[PDB]
């Protein structure tokens, strides 16, 4: 048996490599980005946005974020999904973004995911898996985003219920807002300190 | 064969979040312990990227940004295999890399080091591993560079890499170094890794038989991701 | 002989309060240093428990909760001596123990592990040491068990024990393990102890000459408490 | 010379063994508990109660607490007490309790202790020695409870005065309350953080 | 590929028939040397057992005899590979196992040890290896047990196993033990094996990455049978 | 190259595992046993029986025995048989039995095997391969059973002739008996001592 | 304290019955294994011998048979302690010794060696150990002597001894040798003992501080017998 | 813990030291011998005699034998006897003898012992414990002598029943004979070979 290759920080330039187009480097014809909605993608369009704060409350303007999620019916666009249901064929389920260098704001355009089966016949509430990389972060930090308008489902979510501090569970719930007809979920991430966001070892 | 969960990440084989010798980590590391969860379909699935979308020079950092001529620096090929912890090849995984040029300078807005920019070098590439977990790319060896941690800190030459493979739980970003670089012994970032054997797991080895005469040198570097266990009794994933 | 204070506790021989690899300690350890005080009668005295109140099977975990039959598992006797750091026997000290059953399951409300409960096993016992500091009890060897620290964490087989002796300053709770258990090497709780020699001080040794033919095995395990110094000049305790 | 056996946490089930009767395990005829008052015990009856909080402010519902104290005249029921005074014969001076699984509240029924001699002819203010064990606590934590109505004695207490931060001394003083004729002292323990309780190496 | 005979059994890698420290062998071992023969079709053939006849729980000793509940004891998975001496996998071989329960008690008429019987445990299982020579079964870890050789003799925990494979000459019955069991060092049965390296070949190793969180531990144990040589010149078998 | 896994005795309970049904353990629906004759099996039915004796002449009541043999035409029901002849399709060729706990008697119901080719164009006399396991036997003991009514074939058998002591050859010949129409071959095995049975390293 | 059985005799610490290099053992050793039994009152009891019956010179082999003068040879005192395996003294045990004279000649009918007989030497003595397990006797150092095993076999100098103590199971006869005797390395009788550490357990050590000036040398030699275990649960002896 | 001192043969002169008077060495006033009957000893007088044979059937003329036994009521004259019954005060329970140099015959004059409790409430049949030392015997050989006229008790004896070979049990039974009014039990010991006497590890 082999040991996993050790993690190292992404460092301050984690976008030359992961988002070149926005470091103004035109090397690729097809570029990966933060838009998971294609024209025929099924489901309700939502915008996910927020900022990432260090231990003094300053937003990180060098952070790289990715999300991974199921389609509108709760099926993952992955060969490893074993539900035996057909996934939306016009949905990658993944995206990547950086924070705006000035403001620190990050965002994704995606669809609200459907509920996914949990272990042993349980059902998970709708969620998006999120990972954060940045200078100073030695290993990518994993967290999840749940939705405040799914309070009934959240109350029965296996993962949320496995957090014994009911006050920390709330750091994982994004707030629904409605900016000019568009549905927006605001999810701020506090890496360290008061109201520190829950991070998982998955 | 019915697959179960990925084996638990062995935290003693990785850097801790808080590592005071790497100053930036002091305010960017959680104070609370990570919450371990039992895996669900969310953690064992991951996206698929099609080969069709990749261009012909995506893995050739020597030519993919060359405009008027070739970039200046040491021509090197880097290759190796990506496998999981139980030794199985990781097929069609997305490998992305990025790095400084021969001067130790990044083509990034925020890099103001005096090492010279190279108009024919971009510094990023990507590839998918093949059915044997093999990958290969060509580049210019990066120069070491100064950064402010203590005032005279210098990173050894290194290439940053990222892997998206079969399960979200395998998601990994790290950096590899070049055999014999004397800065490897003094770097506070590499020293966040607790054990000497794991620090050596990030050093790419000179592969002399694979050098190409009058053309390029070659380094060998393998990567190991977490592996999934097989289930033979109850399958509790769902 | 006029007694003075107990010798200072050697903090380097014990786990620190904050031990990040044992996740629950992160929020249950003081941020401030402990305040050391010079001892008074409060710290050098302790209660006395009379032998009269103990029942005949209090130290026999095999029979003290047996209802319809015997508990299932490995019959073992554990014995040894309790002394202070200067080697003197600790007489009439109260020793209490508790543990899981052969499946690694505790008869506790909050234990929902799938290892089976044993209707004839309770899991707790107590005894007073004799005039030579000797103690002996019989039990079922406990099974190792899973717990959530990292997701696949497993405690080696162990018996929890507690001692109330002559001085409140001697108050101690700890756990002992069984020679050869391979989980001993991976446990984050045992690894909170800094030195290898102190981790070995918690391993009970196979005592083959003391096995009872066609009946039970035996383990030897000695315990050392803090000892008092004698005063020959000024007695400042009072 | 030998080294002290190393401490290890009591773990989450520290009551199967130390308070079986309340884990519903009937193995012993005589069970140790939190009532130090016997019918002929001398002195004023008091109830000592409180909760133990972790670093996020959540009460520990798995904690085990013991107290050790002198009788009404400040004499310990121990062979090691050298005052040469007779101790109350109907007083053990020790008790043990757990926190209520639901609320986190713990309590003891005991008597207010008399003043005990300090070192070199000094006099200590009335106090109860207390120790806490729980999952996550690697070594039992020692502290003391003094009484807010003994302000004159507290002001001259050697141990309290040896704490240089006068703001931390107050964490050791319990508050007197009078619930339906009964005297109650409320003593909350904060293991970590703001107003963290003083713990001693004794 | 035309097959020839199995390689000669290396008698120095096995216990001798007469081993006085194992008392029962004194009257059950031949006085004459074994007569070695050259192999014929009789020795190179063996029966075939169809997978169709095996039930779903035949390799699950935890559930195959459970009536009202689960057996008490340590939940463990044992797996590994069966290959021949030249390293080839042994496919579709019949593996049968039997063992005591967690108390060290056999569900056999003649076992009168006081260790308690478990009404939900039977103690026997079987499986066929797959095309890679792989096998897997689940059980309760057996307890060590006393027997009369010298009066206080104790067998380490062990599982008895039997293999019927491709050739009658490969027929083998043996027993495996668990890493770290201190009784391994004192057992007269294990000591009938002359060399230390062969005694270690019977010890199943802790396989921590393959443990199943909050469920079962796992041990890895491989088995090597005699292998056949290929014939390239005269084929004298017939 | 690897070394063969070392043999160890089967021990006194070699039937919990190998003949559970007769240790009264009902775990398997299909159980292996000592009856090799199925209704359409070809050949003459014979019963093979005997006892196994230790060095003092006491029968072993804990012994496990298996036999392996060819069909009526001398073909093995094994993929490794290279005669290119078709084997009887209703014949496993193998069986297993234990000795009766009281008497020590063991038996099998099978068919008399046909002659099998020997090495280099020779022909072996009809035989059954037999192996014995028991407490005290560190490695299974291999022997063969030939038939006393095949004296002409036995005289030319390569294996029997390779035993230089003509007095030991006779220990391998079972005696034909005819109990109520049934043909029975009695084969007693003496592990040690006078008239010790020949055992082979195969 | 309620006593249980003596600990099992460890057969690997003693010579085997059949030891072909010691020729006389070939026809005087059982072919069958010894039958181990669980102890009863028969095995844990033994006779008591009163000090009253011993004469004043019973432990003085120099004077107890002297008639006209002193025996010729090296005056030596031998002393030491008899304890059981758990270290407890063996009190009032009967120790008997016998030996050849300074020439290596026994005062026995059947001894026809040419080494000269000594009219003032008898060669036998006895004593009871005291409350500390101590014994002391004085004698003439015996000479080595020839015997017929191979034709030129020679026993190192030795004193035969016998102990009857508290339990019949402790009954022991053996022989001790003198530090530095070069014949110790070649004796087939001493070589029947399997381990080197046990052969050294029979060598009496020079005790120079205890020599008596202008009188006698002294050798120290301790003896260990089997020890009894204490019973704390069921007492099955009766 | 210490290891037992290793045994060594008594050698050919085991009587200079253990029976000097009969090697004609007068060193002791009081000599130990083979007569366990004192004038007031209670019980029936019996003579125990026999010979010890090597593997070729030759008697050993250099053997030393001791016996250990209970009194007429089955009580041992030992402080370690816990029956709480009073032992015959005129009985040592032990004796020692050598074989006659010419004939090889050995004998003891003693009393027939009463039945002694066995383990767990069982009762042992009447027996005498016997040990043999001689040149060639590396460790003293332990055996027991039972009596043929106690067949009912012998049938229920725990130790005899623990010998699985019923043919070997008989080697432990001495035969009663009546020479001129005296009761004699003949017990021959065969160290090796046919009808080898059972020896125990006790
Ligand atoms: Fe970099
Ligand atoms: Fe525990
Ligand atoms: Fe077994
Ligand atoms: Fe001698």
């Amino acid at each position: 048996e082999l040991k996993e290759t050790p993690s190292q920080t992404g460092g301050p330039y984690v976008h030359i490599g992961l988002l070149p187009k926005q470091a103004n480097i035109e090397v690729f014809e097809h570029n990966l980005d933060n838009n998971l909605v294609q024209d025929n993608t099924q489901g309700q369009r939502i915008r996910l946005e927020g900022q990432v704060f260090d231990g003094l409350g300053l937003p990180l303007r060098d952070v790289l974020i990715e999300i991974w999620q199921a389609d509108t019916n709760g099926v993952y666009p992955s060969q490893a999904d074993t539900q035996g249901k057909q996934v939306d064929p016009n949905f990658l389920g993944w995206g990547r973004t950086g924070a705006d260098f000035g403001t620190g704001f990050w965002s994704f355009n995606t669809i609200k995911p459907g509920a996914v089966p949990g272990r042993k016949g349980s059902t998970q509430a709708p969620h998006i898996s999120l990972i954060i990389f940045a200078h100073g972060i030695n290993i990518g930090l994993h967290t999840r985003v749940y939705f405040d308008d799914e309070a009934e489902a959240n109350a029965k979510d296996p993962v949320l219920n496995s957090i014994e501090w009911a006050t920390r569970r709330q750091t994982l719930v994004a707030k629904r807002e409605e900016r000019d007809g568009e549905v927006v979920y605001r999810f701020d991430i506090r890496i360290q300190g008061e109201n520190e966001t829950v991070f998982f070892d998955i | 064969i019915i697959w179960g969960a990925y084996a638990q990440r062995n935290t003693e084989d990785h850097p801790p979040a808080y590592a005071p010798g790497y100053k930036t980590s002091v305010l960017r590391s959680p104070k609370n312990a990570l919450i371990s969860i039992a895996e669900t379909l969310s953690e064992v699935t991951a996206p698929h990227f099609s080969a069709d979308k990749f261009g012909p020079k995506d893995n050739d950092l020597i030519l993919n940004y060359a405009k008027d001529g070739l970039p200046i620096g040491e021509r090197v090929i880097v290759h190796g295999y990506v496998r999981d912890q139980f030794g199985r090849p990781v097929k069609n995984a997305l490998v992305e890399v990025w790095q400084a040029n021969a001067s130790g300078r990044y083509r990034h807005p925020n890099d103001q080091y005096i090492g010279a920019m190279d108009p024919n070098f971009g510094g990023c590439g990507r590839m998918l591993t093949d059915d044997n977990g093999y990958y290969v790319f060509r580049t210019i060896k990066p120069g070491p560079y100064p950064w402010r941690n203590r005032i005279n800190e210098w990173r050894p030459a290194h290439i940053h890499f990222s892997l998206i493979a079969d399960g979200w739980a395998q998601r990994l970003i790290s950096q590899f170094y070049f055999e014999g670089d004397t800065l490897i012994d003094s770097c506070p970032i590499l020293k966040t890794i607790p054990s000497e054997q794991q620090r050596r797991a990030l050093i790419a080895l000179e592969d002399k038989s694979n050098f190409i005469e009058a053309d390029s040198r070659c380094y060998r570097f393998d990567i190991t991701l977490r592996g999934r266990r097989a289930t033979y009794f109850e399958n509790d994933l769902t």
